[PDB]
Parts: structure tokens; C-alpha cells; sequence
């Protein structure tokens, strides 16, 4: 669903997924080839 | 007829082995996408 989003301080608009990515533990959010964040992490359920 | 067949024939390996032409439509390709892709990576830079 199309919903404003507050990711731990990271303001954004969309709809987000379950994604496939394999992010590494260390890794917080995915970007994309022109620097676009394509995947972010959720700070309680650590779900890409 | 021999002849212009034997050409006719000699085209479809000549198109893509001599090269020489048929650059210029993936040039146009290139162009369009890398001023595309220009355009969309402008916007991670902070202009200050
Ligand atoms: C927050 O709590 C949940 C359970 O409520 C837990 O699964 C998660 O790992 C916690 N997040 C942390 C410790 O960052």
C-alpha cells in the first residue's frame, strides 16, 4: 500500500515489499545504480 | 540471378561482421540512455 514512510528517521513515500535481497548484517538499506534507495531495513523486525 | 543471390546471401553475415555501420543506431541508443541516466544521477548532488 502507498503510504508515507518514517524508517527511523528516513522520510520517503511509496510502497514497500517483501524483497528478495540478501542484505549483510551490516547492511541498513539497499541503493540502486544511480544512487536511488531501492530496500531498507526494518529497525524492529530486521525485514528487508 | 546467381550472382545477386550469392550477395543476397553474403549480406546477412556482412551486416554484422564488417561492423562499419549499424553502430549508429546503438550510438542513438547509447546517447539517449547515458543523457537519461546523466539526467537522473543530477539529483544526488548537493549544488552546495
Ligand atoms: C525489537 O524487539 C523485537 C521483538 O519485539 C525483536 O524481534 C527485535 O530484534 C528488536 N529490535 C532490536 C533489538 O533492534
Amino acid at each position: 500500500k502507498c503510504v508515507n514512510f518514517n524508517f527511523n528517521g528516513l522520510t520517503g513515500t511509496g510502497v514497500l515489499t517483501k524483497s528478495n535481497k540478501k542484505f549483510l548484517p551490516f547492511q541498513q538499506f539497499g541503493r540502486d545504480i544511480v544512487d536511488t534507495t531501492d530496500a531498507v531495513r526494518d529497525p524492529q523486525t530486521l525485514e528487508i | 540471378a546467381n550472382q545477386f543471390n550469392s550477395a543476397i546471401g553474403k549480406i546477412q553475415d556482412s551486416l554484422f561482421s564488417t561492423a562499419s555501420a549499424l553502430g549508429k543506431l546503438q550510438d542513438v541508443v547509447n546517447h539517449n540512455a547515458q543523457a537519461l541516466n546523466t539526467l537522473v544521477k543530477q539529483l544526488s548532488s548537493k549544488f552546495g
